[PDB]
């Protein structure tokens, strides 16, 4: 695995 | 931003009962399904752990005491039975928009059956005496409640000044307070008088719990 | 076994930089994002931003943009936070986050910053040993007239810590003072040896203390 | 001997509730003032671990949930508020004479809410295949109560030889239980059949629980 | 960061000797005695006696007169049990336990005997991967046709544990199968690497099974 | 500490 957390791995 | 609101600030629950703690948000968190919303329990001195994730979904290794609840815009973090353990801050948490915001906590305190503290008094010791101070030490250890009251006495008469308290963060076991006194002198100060004093009270007893020295 | 272990406490002067460490180990480094959180004095929680592990392209919240830098050193698996030109508003406890499809999993424990142009002053540790007139028995050391906190207690060496309290520390005069108690049956004390180990990071020093009658 | 009779053998005991467990000695283990006996804590697959002695007195570090009680030959463990942590064998045990003797153990066991199991069914392994044998693994995971029935199906016939059976001790955070299922059949009696059904029942679930593969 | 450790866990034929090893260290080894506790394979505790580490006299409970022998090497901080002429009744984990003025304080982490004339097979171990058609996902090892127990099974080195289920061996036909399932979010598997690490000590096998897709 | 345990140490 998980770069960005939420809504930054979307 | 999403600013999340908790309520109430703070709460005292009896052991074996239900804490529920709330997190409102100014902006709703669902998105395609899901709410971005996540539960942390933090101690002092400790970093923020993980409980609970997406409102619901308890993180793995974590107590099933713990449940999480809500959608859009309105949660809950329940609690039950409530334990010794339990005495942290929690902090609510959105990850649905930049920035991620936490909310400003809520303490949850650990309501417990009466316990006496332990007294004890330290005389100055000599390294401290050869570099010209003098501290008498006093500690009042693993009570309940916290109400206590700490009196320090020099030769049979109140000493108010030089006198410096510390209270220690509810124990994560059986969950009574623990108190520090300290009254710092000169050595030339400490030495004009021989009948050191820590008297306190607390509801446990029913006279005070007096613990002395003579500097003799 | 996964961890993410930070560099140790700061002080700096007004204007300073400081730049703080937090090292992964137990997982794949660069296949999970770092965040960090600011805890103010206060201990209000503020998000400050993430750095992808495997590109290297950080992303700062607007409330940290300017003053603020994350990067790598992949090689060691550690990401760094930098502060530029440190204020008494930075003054708080730095933590490194990995990232979690929701929330934010594995925590560095905290690096503490403290901005001041006071000096350094190591601590004064003394034995608190019972009155010669005094089943279970109590015992102390008095960690006097130190700046900065933090200081660190421990009693034998990590052998007792279920029958102490460390208490928090008190400022008078400019001057930190905080106190320790352990509490042991007393057929391990006077008979077993009993020491506070005490460390100020600030000034370098450890200190040992044995409690003697 | 000093024999020390224990019960209940066993009780199940609601998250929150207290749990009472009796210690009988034959001899009276009373000597100057004090009770020789002392209670230990076991989970499988660890040694005891010291939570009371001298009958009343909590050994520093554990959970004040915990107290003790009695004098003579009678004594009792209390446990309030019961959790998740706290399912184990409890043992008491007298150090006044020679020799030293436990009781046989109370087991106590928590209950809790409903939880459904997460069902998982895993084909041979090719390099199991490759050694002339072919195990098919069913998991069914953290559920509540412990009341399950577990079926294997081939081709859509219910198949009873060569099948085993585990189940873990109940869980020290979410108190749910957890079983394994394996049949065994030979490469060739394997290969002669397409499709393998995992089938259970749980009282959380209306139908079936089933789960499959085909060989294909 | 008192600890008492054992010994490994002992397979002897029916006659044969074993001499299991408990080594304290956070203390002072000499000042404390060391007591021995037998649990039977029906979860019984019996005393079987202690020993003075200053003097290095032994006491046996009556229960354990004959062929049981308690010695030191206070070098090592170090106290053995030793057992003669082993026969099945003798089957069971034995503990250490260090002296406390009422009770038993610290305890070693039991040792097991299994006293058998049969041979010791190594376990084969295989992936348990989820079929083709198949947010959380579970995974496996099957351990498979072994003797005597135990073995060990831990997944990536300790990182994953919490997510861990590994099930009592089963007994048929002379030899032992065990499974150990882990629960990871999608997010972990197939893109990190899972592995499950299990030890036969009776065979001196470790072997480590990637699960691949 | 403690040498003999409860009667022991008597």
């Amino acid at each position: 695995g998980v770069q960005g957390s939420g809504a930054f791995g979307r | 931003d999403n600013v999340l609101t908790q309520s109430p600030p703070s709460l005292a629950v009896s052991l074996g009962q239900r804490a529920t703690i709330s997190c409102k948000a100014s902006q709703s968190v669902d998105y395609n399904g899901d709410s971005y919303l996540n539960w942390y329990q933090q101690k002092p001195g400790q970093p923020p752990k993980f409980l609970i994730y997406a409102a619901s979904n308890l993180e793995s290794g974590i107590p099933a005491r713990f449940s999480g609840s809500g959608s859009g815009t309105d949660f809950n973090l329940n609690i039950h039975p409530v334990e010794e353990e339990d005495a942290a801050t929690y902090y609510c948490q959105q990850s649905n928009e930049d920035p991620f915001t936490f909310g400003s906590g809520t303490k949850l305190e650990i309501k417990r059956a009466d316990a006496a503290p332990t007294v004890s008094i330290f005389p100055p010791s000599s390294e401290q005496l050869t570099s010209g101070g003098a501290s008498v030490v006093c500690f009042l250890n693993n009570f309940y409640p916290k109400d206590i009251n700490v009196k320090w006495k020099i030769d049979g008469s109140e000493r108010q000044n030089g006198v410096l308290n510390s209270w220690t963060d509810q124990d994560s076991k059986d969950s009574t307070y623990s108190m520090s006194s300290t009254l710092t002198l000169t050595k030339d100060e400490y030495e004009r008088h021989n009948s050191y004093t820590c008297e306190a009270t607390h509801k446990t007893s029913t006279s005070p719990i007096v613990k002395s020295f003579n500097r003799n | 076994q996964i961890q993410l272990v930070q560099s140790g406490p700061e002080l700096r002067k007004p204007g300073e930089t400081v730049k703080i460490s937090c090292k992964g180990s137990g997982y794949t480094f660069t296949h999970y994002g770092i965040n960090w959180v600011k805890q103010t004095p206060s201990k209000d929680l503020k998000w400050m931003g993430w750095i992808n592990t495997h590109t290297g392209e950080p992303i700062y919240a607007d409330d940290f943009k300017g003053r603020f830098a994350f990067s790598l050193e992949t090689s060691a698996n550690t990401a760094y936070l930098q502060i530029n030109n440190l204020n008494n508003g930075d003054m708080g406890t730095y933590f490194c986050t990995r990232s979690h499809r929701f929330g934010l999993d594995y925590w560095g424990q905290g690096t503490s910053v403290t901005v001041s142009s006071a000096k350094t002053t190591p601590p004064s540790v003394y034995p608190l040993a019972p009155g010669s007139a005094a089943s279970m028995v109590t015992l102390g050391c008095l960690v006097k007239g130190y700046f900065p906190e933090p200081v660190t207690v421990t009693w034998n060496s990590g052998s007792l810590s279920s029958g102490v309290h460390t208490f928090p520390a008190v400022l008078q005069s400019d001057l930190y003072t905080l106190s320790s108690s352990v509490t042991v049956p007393s057929s391990t004390w006077p008979s077993e040896t009993v020491t506070c180990n005490v460390a100020h990071p600030a000034s370098s020093t450890k200190v040992d203390k044995k409690i003697l009658d």
